């Protein structure tokens, strides 16, 4: 139930650098990971994706012929080698944790994540508002469009809610569209349209201020988008 | 090539020396199918004889029939 | 005129007598090959999942019979009419030919040879093992055939190899390594471990070891049979080739009559391998069964 | 048609058949041995034995664990002894004796842990009366334990504080289990696993199907028991009983298949009991020699291999005794052979 | 000695249940089963658009 | 032994009083009613992934997943629409003889000839199943297992008793004996309230599982019994005995009222369901064919084929949508 990272520091344009992500605690044999990215001063990004046993591998069009990812299994580790690092690489980077089943609920649990600075088509989300004044003891309402419909034939919506207190680790809040992760309590409920879902938090409490991140699955590379500040 | 498609008949061995020009009546070229390097002249007995090109006794036969 | 010792003879009677018969069995080998050999390839990978070493090696055979049996009524076309040469070099046509029926015979070597070493010493190779030794017989059954591979093709509107390299007795070492590379060491291969296995399975108790004998020597039978004269008459002509025998032109005639029937008759082997191996299994038939209900 | 998250479904249950495949590689190896026979015959003897010729796992705190089912043995075995005792009606000659019966009778077997003099005492003075000797000679009727006599011998090795149980000891110890009792060990890389079915007590048709095909039936039958009788019923022969069940066991056709090897035991008590009873009188049959072990040995191997309705199955024999460690080394490296041969796989043989 | 006793008291004990006309309940089991007949799918088919299967 | 006697008198007494209630049949109600006529059945689904005999299998109330136990030591989920798998799970005591699954869909229950039964925790943290509680005490052979919320289940052995069990005390609760051979099957009512058990005496009993005593004993068949299984509505229930001849009971009237029966049958009865209606008696034979009955007027209406082996369970989906079938081949088979 701990992930650790290393490989943190300066490096010098044109070369080479190896990040690791360990893994104690679970059966690290059947669980797909992923790796997302976070600039200090935009929201989220896609980088790339391992599946189990090395059976496939996806990249984000941006990074593809650059990096790699390896995942010793035995020892329970894995291994990113990044090579020809340019200017705008510079960032926070996550490991995550996902298993895809029937009713399962992927990423569920994030970890700490490594600090990496230099020196020297898909479907797009869009936000409709930035700042939102709360107001505590009521309602609120957040909403996300969207350019494609989302609903699929078999009936569900891969649309998600995250959460990210500050100075801390985005944990999920819920996950397609109707369903929350066990772990909150019931005051969240998402309802939407094909076009565009709202999220209704239900009687504000203390400490509950979050950057909010609207994210899709339906096929990759999936994106992220802007998201909301609340502020009081 | 295998065995049971075969085009030509003619497997002759032996090679003519000099035959009387009088005698010969038709000219033919052996079938070039599996290439044996021979040459049919059927003569005024109603028989075929297979000589080689080399000589030049069957270029003034085919000089004879052209005429 | 006065003097002709040389004396040649035409045999153009016995090949158009021969053609018909000839023409008719390779249509009725083409049309049941294609429907006997499309039911194994297909029952046992779509829906049956492949279990061990055994499926592996029927499918590659079934494979390999269907390649062979796909190139006929190009050849059906080719004997009537000659027209058309420019769809295709016959070089590619002799080589698919000779490495199909080259494949065909190792893997029926090869099964039995599995057969052997798997139930006296209990060994159970994994299937990977099996994948890339599968991979190794076809490429031997390529590099093998590559003799023949030098052949002319539709030079003057005819397709053959020239008789005009250096060597004289190409034709007949071709003759002997085909003999006897397809003859003795499948037979012996065969017939030595279905003998050992026949002792083992003669002495246990297991309340039906008769259909396995029975199966075993049917099987021994019918590949001896089937291939017998072809290869005694390709002997004789061997040893007519080497001139020790005398030479006349009936001999000849009736020498090529009897090696084109038999070499026709020789081709009608290819198709029965399912019958004689999958089917008789009845775990096999359920499953058709069961896919001849779902269809209809 | 699919979407772009259901593919992970697929990959993982293509991965799972895959690990599948591998369990199914690794259980073509094994060769399940059935054992049966009536009570008391030594089912589970075999068993221990066995245990210690190849795994060699036994441990002092292990051996330790039995010293309370050795103190209930002996107290159970003891209190047979004065039922039977009360049974026939046998007069006591010592007053003392009479009144040492109380103590010990309405015991609870099971709560019993430990001694102290009291016991010690008490089973040492009534072990003491010929009348128990006499009783102890006669123990035809009453059906008391067979490894009594080991035990009440030496009561004062066990009456002692520091008491670690030896390795002779605990193979004559009986251990209460309900469940059937599984031991799994390998030779020459082939994995044998046998079973036991000696303590289940329901109807035995409901769960007997559960043994479809299993490769070998290995029947024990005891020698000795040819002449014990029961008061309850006027006419008990525990060879009929046993003859009934074998009977039984061949004519189910879940069996046809699998081979019968029939073992005999208790052959040693047996050439120490022909010496003053005679065989005729149980059997009429029988018309050859007395006091002759090889006569009764051979006509009761010669009955049960006649005793076969088919006449098609060649069923083995072997003459083995319980308690002795070569015999069984012996017995088993034979049988080995004669049934690994006799076996065979069929994989793709049609 | 103990067990009679116990059975018998069972037996004593298993008398005092009404007992209704076996019409009624026939009569309650065809009104049961007409009424909700239409709703099985393996008694009155479905079309093809709504089976999963 | 004058008990005996007076056992006796009670038995004549309940008997006429069961035989004046009875007054008219069932098929005299029953012919003015428009037959069903002839419906076929089809296999949509071939799940295939086991190396030997199947013994049980249970729907989950969501009415896609299933659970099967076969003797390989390992008991699988499948998903039914696309036939994927999600759960395989080994288990120790390799002797398996009954499965079952929690309503809420956090559990499953399986047991065996060891006599523990052992339940699984599935939905946990790091995605490995692993065993909660070694739940033990019995002794014999448990045959069957029901969950009835996710804490109480009831269990049934070959000690001629019933007990009610608590998963998370560990420690019994509620015996119920008064058996005297032994207990078969299972099931409990759609309230669960109310369950019914029948034993090898060709006997089945109603059970209150409240107080503790039995409330009503029903006699009649001439052979031990294999299954039971109540009416969708909660007031009779039907029952396949190795007769061959099932039988109907209802509980209000206290007296059989119909019996299924044909001369070309002889062998036993494996499994035994009504549909979600409650028109159809599907039952499972030892003739390689399940055969679907009317229930109100006693003839057939087809066959469903397709086996080598015996079928050994039945299983009919909450929506009365779909019926499964697993038989001794390591296969299961979907009919719609
Ligand atoms: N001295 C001696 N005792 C034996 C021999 N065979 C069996 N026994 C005794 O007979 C008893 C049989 O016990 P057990 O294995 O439980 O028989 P089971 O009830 O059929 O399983 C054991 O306690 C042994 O002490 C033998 O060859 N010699
Ligand atoms: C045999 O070949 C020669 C060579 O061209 C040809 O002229 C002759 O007609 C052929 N004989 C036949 C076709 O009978």
């Amino acid at each position: 139930v701990q992930l650790v990272e290393s490989g943190g520091g300066l490096v010098q344009p044109g070369g080479s650098r190896k990040l690791s992500c360990s893994a104690s605690g679970f059966a690290f044999s059947s669980f797909g990971m992923h790796w997302v990215r976070q600039a200090p001063e935009k929201g989220l990004e896609w980088v790339a994706y391992i599946s189990s046993g090395s059976g496939t591998i996806y990249y984000a069009d941006t990074v593809k012929g650059r990096f790699t990812i390896s995942r010793d299994d035995p020892k329970n580790t894995l291994f990113l080698q990044m090579t020809s690092l340019r200017s705008e690489d510079t960032a926070m980077y996550y490991c995550v944790r996902s298993i895809y089943y029937y009713g399962s609920s992927p990423f569920d649990f994030w970890g700490q994540g490594t600090t990496l600075t230099v020196s020297s088509s898909d479907i797009v989300m869009t936000q409709a508002t930035s700042s939102v004044p709360v107001t505590p003891g009521e309602s609120v309402s957040i909403s996300c469009r969207s350019s494609k419909s989302l609903l699929h034939s078999n009936g569900n919506t891969y649309l998600y809610w995250f959460l990210q207190r500050p100075g801390q680790s985005p944990q999920l809040l819920i996950y397609r569209m109707s369903n929350l992760a066990s772990g909150v309590p019931d005051r969240f409920s998402g309802s939407g349209s094909g076009t565009a879902f709202t999220l209704t938090i239900s009687r504000l409490e203390a400490e509950d201020v979050g950057v909010y991140y609207c994210m899709q699955h339906l096929e990759y590379p999936l994106t992220f988008g802007a998201g909301t500040k609340l502020e009081l | 090539q295998h065995h049971g498609v075969t085009k030509c008949n003619i497997t002759c061995s032996k090679m003519t020396s000099k035959i009387p020009v009088a005698l010969l009546i038709h000219y033919q070229q052996n079938q070039a199918s599996c290439g044996k390097r021979a040459i049919i002249l059927e003569t005024r007995q109603h028989r075929l004889f297979c000589a080689d090109p080399k000589e030049q006794w069957v270029k003034d036969a085919m000089q004879h029939l052209d005429r | 005129d006065y003097d002709e010792d040389a004396t040649p003879c035409v045999f153009t009677d016995v090949l158009n007598q021969s053609k018909p018969v000839t023409l008719f069995l390779y249509g009725v080998v083409f049309l049941f090959g294609s429907i006997g050999n499309f039911l194994v390839i297909f029952t046992i990978t779509w829906r049956r999942r492949i279990q061990c070493s055994g499926d592996v090696y029927f499918i590659n055979l079934a494979a390999a019979d269907l390649l062979f049996v796909c190139t006929l009524p190009l050849w059906m076309q080719y004997l009537l009419d000659h027209n058309s040469l420019a769809s295709v070099p016959c070089t590619l046509l002799t080589a698919c030919f000779y490495v199909a029926m080259f494949a065909s015979l190792c893997f029926i070597t090869e099964i039995a040879l599995d057969r052997y070493y798997a139930i006296v010493y209990m060994r159970y190779r994994p299937v990977k093992q099996a994948c890339l030794f599968s991979i190794f017989w076809w490429i031997f059954a390529v590099i093998i055939a590559i003799p023949h591979f030098m052949v002319v093709t539709k030079k003057d509107n005819q397709c053959m190899t020239d008789y005009d390299y250096l060597e004289v007795s190409y034709p007949i070492i071709l003759n002997v390594e085909l003999m006897l590379g397809a003859f003795v060491i499948p037979l012996s291969v065969i017939s030595y471990c279905y003998y050992r296995i026949s002792r083992i399975v003669a002495v246990s108790q297991s309340r039906h070891k008769g259909r396995i004998v029975r199966v075993l020597i049917a099987v021994v039978l019918v590949f001896i049979i089937f291939w017998l004269p072809y290869h005694l008459t390709l002997f004789v002509d061997t040893l007519k080739l080497l001139k020790w025998i005398s030479s006349s032109c009936e001999f000849e005639r009736s020498l090529k009559r009897a090696l084109i029937l038999t070499e026709s008759l020789a081709f009608c082997h290819c198709c029965l391998n399912p019958l004689l191996y999958v089917f008789v299994g009845t775990k096999f038939r359920q499953e058709l069964h069961c896919l001849l209900a779902e269809f209809r | 048609t699919l979407s772009a998250e259901d593919k992970a479904a697929v990959e993982r249950s293509k991965m799972i058949e895959k690990q599948l495949r591998r369990d199914k590689r690794d259980a073509r190896r094994e060769l399940k041995l059935l054992l049966l026979g009536t009570g008391e015959s030594g089912k589970s003897t075999f068993i221990k034995q066995m245990r210690i010729i190849h795994g060699a796992g036994y441990s002092e705190e292990d051996k330790r664990g039995f010293t309370k089912l050795v103190y209930q043995n002996i107290f159970t075995a003891m209190q047979a002894m004065i039922r039977a005792m009360e049974t026939l009606k046998i007069l006591y000659k010592y007053e003392q004796n009479k009144a040492n019966a109380l103590l010990i009778r309405e015991v609870d077997v099971e709560k019993v842990t430990t001694f102290e003099h009291q016991y010690v005492s008490a089973i040492k003075t009534l072990w003491e009366d010929p009348g128990i000797q006499e009783c102890y000679d006669r123990r035809r009727e009453y059906q008391l334990s067979d490894s009594a006599k080991y035990y009440l011998t030496d009561v004062d090795r066990i009456a002692t504080l520091g008491y670690l149980p030896t390795q002779q000891d605990v193979l004559r110890v009986r251990v209460p289990t309900t469940g059937i009792i599984e031991y799994p060990f390998d030779l020459e890389n082939i994995i044998f696993r046998m079973v036991d079915v000696g303590g289940q007590r329901s109807e035995r048709r409901k769960w007997i199907h559960c043994f479809e095909n299993v490769t070998s039936i290995m029947f024990l039958v005891a020698l000795s028991e040819y002449d014990q009788v029961l008061v309850e019923s006027d006419n008990e022969n525990r060879m009929e009983e046993s003859k009934a069940l074998f009977r039984t066991i061949i004519t189910y056709p879940w069996f046809q298949n699998s081979s019968v090897i029939l073992f005999l035991n208790k052959k040693d008590l047996l050439e120490d009991k022909i010496l003053y009873s005679h065989l005729v009188d149980y059997f009429p049959e029988f018309d050859g020699p007395q006091r002759d072990a090889q006569a009764a040995r051979e006509f009761i191997l010669k009955m049960f291999v006649d005793l076969n309705p088919d006449s098609d199955k060649i069923i083995y024999s072997h003459f083995t005794c319980a308690t002795d460690t070569e015999n069984i080394r012996f017995v088993f490296a034979a049988v080995k052979d004669t049934i690994l041969q006799l076996n065979l796989k069929e994989y793709n043989l049609v | 000695i103990a067990q009679a006793r116990k059975l018998v008291e069972q037996l004593k004990m298993e008398a005092n249940i009404d007992r209704i006309k076996v019409s009624k309940a026939a009569a309650d089991l065809m009104a049961y089963c007409e009424a909700h007949a239409k709703e099985d799918p393996l008694l009155t088919p479905v079309p093809a658009s709504e089976n999963p299967f | 032994d004058q008990l005996r006697q007076e056992a006796e008198q009670l038995k004549n007494q309940i008997r006429d009083a069961r035989k004046a209630c009875a007054d008219a049949t069932l098929s005299q109600i029953t012919n003015n009613i428009d037959p069903v006529g002839r419906i076929q059945m089809r296999t949509r689904r071939t799940l295939r992934g086991h190396l030997a005999k199947i013994y049980a299998m249970h729907w989950g109330t969501d009415s896609r997943l299933l659970v099967s136990a076969s003797q390989d030591g390992k008991l699988i989920i499948w998903d039914s629409y696309t036939t994927n798998k999600v759960h395989a799970i080994p288990l120790r005591s390799s002797w398996v003889m009954t499965c079952a699954y929690a309503p809420s869909g956090n559990y499953v229950a399986c047991g065996g000839l060891d006599n523990i039964c052992s339940i699984y925790n599935l939905k946990t943290r790091e995605g490995n199943v692993r065993v909660s509680r070694e739940l033990a005490g019995h002794t014999g052979y448990l045959s069957c297992c029901r969950f009835l919320d996710d804490n109480q289940i009831v269990t049934s052995s070959g000690d001629t008793t019933c007990a009610l069990w608590d998963i998370e005390t560990g420690q019994q609760t509620t015996t119920f004996t008064g058996h005297t051979g032994d207990v078969m099957s299972l099931s409990l009512a759609p309230d669960t309230r109310l369950f019914v058990s029948g034993a090898c005496d060709a006997s089945a009993k109603l059970w209150d599982v409240r107080e503790g005593m039995c409330r009503q004993t029903f006699t009649g068949h001439e052979s031990d019994i294999n299954a039971i299984c109540f009416f969708p509505n909660g007031n009779a229930f039907a029952t396949g005995s190795d007769d061959a001849t099932c039988r109907l009971f209802d509980l209000r009237a206290d007296q059989e009222l119909m019996t299924y029966s044909h001369d070309n049958i002889i062998c036993g009865i494996t499994s035994v369901s009504f549909s979600k209606s409650g028109r159809l008696l599907l039952a499972g034979y030892d003739d390689f064919n399940c055969n679907v009955w009317d229930a109100l007027k006693a003839d057939r209406a087809g066959v469903l084929a397709g086996h080598d082996n015996r079928v050994s369970c039945l299983g009919v989906t909450d929506d009365g949508m779909a019926v499964a079938t697993g038989s001794w081949d390591s296969f299961l088979k979907i009919w719609n």
